[PDB]
């Protein structure tokens, strides 16, 4: 083993977990953003008045990305532990 | 060919069975009056029973040891 | 040679060094180390430890083994067999083969620390190692690819574990124990990726490549 | 983790190049190398090659001095590269290096220095171009191996030599007489090992013309064909073969 | 045949050899994970492992494996009974009901790797291949099976776990700790399902189908 | 992330392009290679592959000679690839390579050596053009290997070497005599180990003719007949053949 | 120079090795009729091999004893 493999490896994983979490942590983001915005211009508030929205857009997400993500992930552990063997040296 | 361990105990307790079967036999046809077979034959062929079947005792029981201590290790 | 006496004296004793210094010297510590590891990953046991995987690694094991054990059995048991071979040559005869596979695992410089620690004079080739220079060297070198294996296990199931506590963070879940709703979705992620079946053969492929 | 040893390599391709360029009658040089992937817990490994491609001056071609030069470069330029595995290539093909019938060669230039020091020494005698030799050169490629182990025989007293020595003797006087003697020697040995070497002269076979001045002396025959014995190390346990005859060329 | 020496010897050591192996070689695996991952959800152990899960589990198996145990029983112990079988044929008589049984739940490609890794031949039938692959193929797929019994078993309680947690962040619960609110929720969820009842009832029906 | 490997595939095979464009006789040049697969359960991994298309110069067509250095060059540039997989495709088929018959060309250059030299000598004697050589050689292409083991004898005494002796002698006086000798040795033993050389020459079959000035006269000839015997080499314990004869010519 | 246990449980199990051939081939060589050899000799040099033959069983049993202990603790 080398730094520079590990390295590799490791931002290999941070990119397949950063596209395994791109649709929710984006959607989330989009409808806290939204309903920010209209937070003021009837500033009325109790906290948020936005956490429903955050969780029916993270369902939408689910539901509509969905099957990628999951072969993304899929594929990406089983060559994980197909070239396992390969990388000890 | 290959070793298949369960086939070589198999081998090695058949070994052990019919070698006790043939003094067993000895003793049989001694004891029922038979001509050849010799009182000094069926002693050691007796004795030489006794012998490999002790091996056998003590091969089991250091396999069962073995066994005992590879499976309590903590994984 | 030896007599019926000393033979089946060294025999006894030698099956009493077998469950240690036999499986341990030969495969069954990557494997196990790796099972134990990946355990550690997916919470809890969620298998019994003294049965089911210490059962499941002295099967790979053997398998393993079994080209190398064909080969002690064809230069050791088959001409001991009562010709030419008894326990002096026939020592080294199985060793031949288990040294040049545990050789062919060992690390290129564990060799030289427990060389070099023992004062051992400049060795010319590979079978000019000792099998007192061979043991520890090969044990380290086998710690190190535990090891190895063990964190490439534990990288997906940690991707997961931060995807999951990132959504409920951005959702705003202060107070969730991300780790219970992860869990389930660990055994997904090593389920359909069909994890027990890949995970097996891939160490039976690394053992050896 | 990978793309950076690519790019250690090409640069150190590109650096070769920009050596071998500055060697004289060289004006470009495309270089290739090949390494295994250094495994450090599998223990056969593979060695490394190296492929050059080299450009020329052009009408100037590199003798085996300049190929030496060349290949001893670049073999010890990359890390644990025996010369053997470069290959260089003129700008039009021609492999510089040779790397199951060099011998042929190898013949032929024994036999080639052979004959030109006949031509050498018989040329100021009868002119710079009155005598023709050829060398037939008989060469021997087998590996020889050998070991012997002489021992002095000690059967003489006078000159054995004995470690321990146990003599009981006895006689009754009808006379009874008894003489036991046990004796253990140290024995006098010699050893050789000799690997014989691949290559070496077997046979000679060599004939010769002399011009004519008609048809020179009998006793200046002798001295020339003792001239040429002379030049072609002759032994005659060798069998080696000499023939000299005197005719007018043509 | 044998002499009552090895008989009684062979018979000492498959008693030894019970416990582990014979266990993990049959059942009892599925179904204590199945109960150790069900121990997992509903929050604590609430549920001594040492003894009431395994005896449970013990039941369960000894349900399940009683038609086996039958053909075992006719097959052998009735003509191991003195006459025609003795502990030769006895063992194979016997291995083939349990080998029927062991296939019938084995993933069809477990097998496949531990063949492959035997260099084994090709193989014909059913009946062509030994204990040697087949014990290893049947904890793989067991582990798989359990594994996904496992994610049936999480579903709904992670369900009650993201709905108790919804409900308090809609609510203003700044920080409260929703995993003690969630715990009786999910003993009630399980209660009123009447889930151990139809747990069991549903492992059984899974592992024969 | 696969794509990494591949791409540096597809950079490689261009590199290699781009070398075999700079040689000559070549317009275009494209490269496949072949790493094989990671096999399962077999530490065995069998060799690469290339295959090498060219389109040579219109109307000019490769040796041999380059052929070899194409792919030598390959087979060096290439991590690990032996030459005999590199297999190179001219513009029109005419598979350069061959993947036996390197006996035949080694003979006939052994042929052409003895025929070039005999020309050489008797070109002198009889003229330019008034010689016609024909060589036809047996060669020896399998593989020897011997190992003797002489011993020497002893069962002289006096060049016997003793280790150890014991000898014991008794007798009674109707005489009751006894002698006993235990006697081991140390023998001398030599050991060659030869490994004979392939390609080796074992029968020459030389046929000369001469044209005439009219017949050359019987000396004339008979000389002429030990010239050409010194340059084959000839050897009787060979069975080494030679005719010459004298005829007009055309 | 270096000792190299297995160097001297080599050597040991050697010598009770040739030690008991010599009791044997005497025996061979009594009961065979060879002349020289006597009876006293003979049942002598068998006990002196049983001896030996003990105590090498003997410092097994402490050797197997120590090591089971050794291997018993943890770590």
């Amino acid at each position: 083993m080398t730094p520079e493999s590990v390295m590799m490896m490791g931002t290999e994983a941070m990119k397949v977990a950063l596209a395994l979490a791109a649709p929710l942590l984006l959607v989330a983001l989009i409808t806290g953003l939204i309903i920010s915005i209209l937070q003021a211009a009837t500033q009325i508030n109790e906290m948020t008045l936005s956490f429903i929205p955050k969780i029916v857009a993270v369902f939408i997400a689910i539901i509509v990305a969905g099957p990628w993500m999951l072969n993304l992930l899929l594929d990406y552990v089983r060559t994980l532990f197909s070239n396992l063997p390969y990388i000890i040296g | 060919s290959t070793v298949s361990f369960a086939g070589q105990l198999h081998a090695a307790l058949d070994r052990i069975s019919d070698r006790q079967a043939a003094a067993r036999v000895q003793a049989e046809k001694f004891t029922l009056g038979e001509p050849g077979i010799a009182l000094n034959d069926v002693m050691a062929d007796m004795q030489k029973a006794s012998v490999s079947m002790q091996m056998g005792i003590q091969v089991r029981n250091k396999l069962v040891a073995a066994y005992q201590e590879v499976m309590s290790m903590q994984v | 040679s030896w007599s019926l006496s000393v033979q089946t004296l060294v025999f006894i004793t030698s099956l009493t060094f077998l469950p240690a210094i036999l499986l341990m010297m030969t495969s069954f510590t990557r494997i196990i180390i790796v099972f134990g590891l990946l355990r550690n990953a997916l919470g809890t046991p969620s298998a019994p430890p003294n049965q089911v995987l210490l059962g499941l690694a002295l099967f790979l094991t053997f398998f393993i083994m079994s080209p190398v054990i064909d080969k002690i059995y064809v230069d050791a048991y088959q001409p001991f067999s009562e010709q030419k071979i008894s326990m002096q040559e026939a020592l080294d005869k199985g060793a031949q083969p288990l040294r040049a596979f545990m050789l062919r695992q060992t690390r290129e410089a564990d060799l030289a620390l427990f060389a070099r620690l023992a004062n051992s004079g400049p060795l010319q080739g590979p079978e000019a190692v000792p099998m007192r220079i061979l043991l520890p060297a090969y044990v380290t070198s086998e710690l190190k690819t535990a090891f190895q294996i063990g964190f490439t296990i534990f990288i997906p199931f940690l991707i997961i574990d931060l995807v999951i506590a990132s959504v409920l963070m951005a959702l705003g879940m202060m107070m969730v124990p991300p780790a219970t709703i992860a869990l389930p979705f660990k055994l997904m992620l090593f389920v359909l990726v069909d994890g027990w079946q890949l995970l097996m053969g891939s160490l039976a492929q690394s053992f050896y490549s | 983790q990978f793309s950076e040893q690519v790019n250690y390599q090409r640069a150190l391709e590109g650096e070769l190049a920009r050596t071998i360029e500055t060697l004289g009658p060289v004006k470009s040089a495309r270089v290739h190398l090949a390494m295994p992937k250094p495994s450090l817990f599998v223990r056969e490994q593979k060695s490394p090659s190296a492929s050059v491609t080299v450009t020329l001056e052009p009408g100037r071609a590199l003798d085996e001095g300049q190929i030496s030069a060349v290949v001893h470069l670049v073999s010890s330029a990359v890390a644990g590269l025996p010369p053997g595995n470069v290959t260089l290539v003129d700008q039009s093909g021609h492999l510089l290096t040779q790397s199951n019938d060099a011998q042929l060669k190898f013949a032929n230039d024994v036999e080639s220095r052979i004959q030109r020091r006949i031509e050498a020494i018989l040329s100021p005698i009868v002119g710079n171009g009155n005598v023709h030799a050829q060398v037939t050169a008989q060469l021997d490629f087998a590996n020889k191996e050998q070991t012997e182990e002489h021992y002095s025989p000690n059967g003489d007293a006078s000159k054995a030599t004995l470690r321990s020595r146990q003599l009981n003797i006895s006689e009754q006087v009808p006379r009874s007489t008894q003489r036991n003697e046990t004796s253990n020697y140290e024995v006098d040995r010699t050893i050789r090992h000799t690997k014989m070497n691949v290559g070496d002269i077997e046979r000679l076979s060599v004939a010769v013309v002399v011009n004519y001045k008609l048809p020179l002396t009998a006793d200046q025959m002798k001295q020339i064909e003792d001239l040429t014995r002379e030049a072609m190390g002759f032994s005659d346990k060798r069998g080696d073969t000499l023939n000299v005859v005197n005719s007018p060329f043509s």
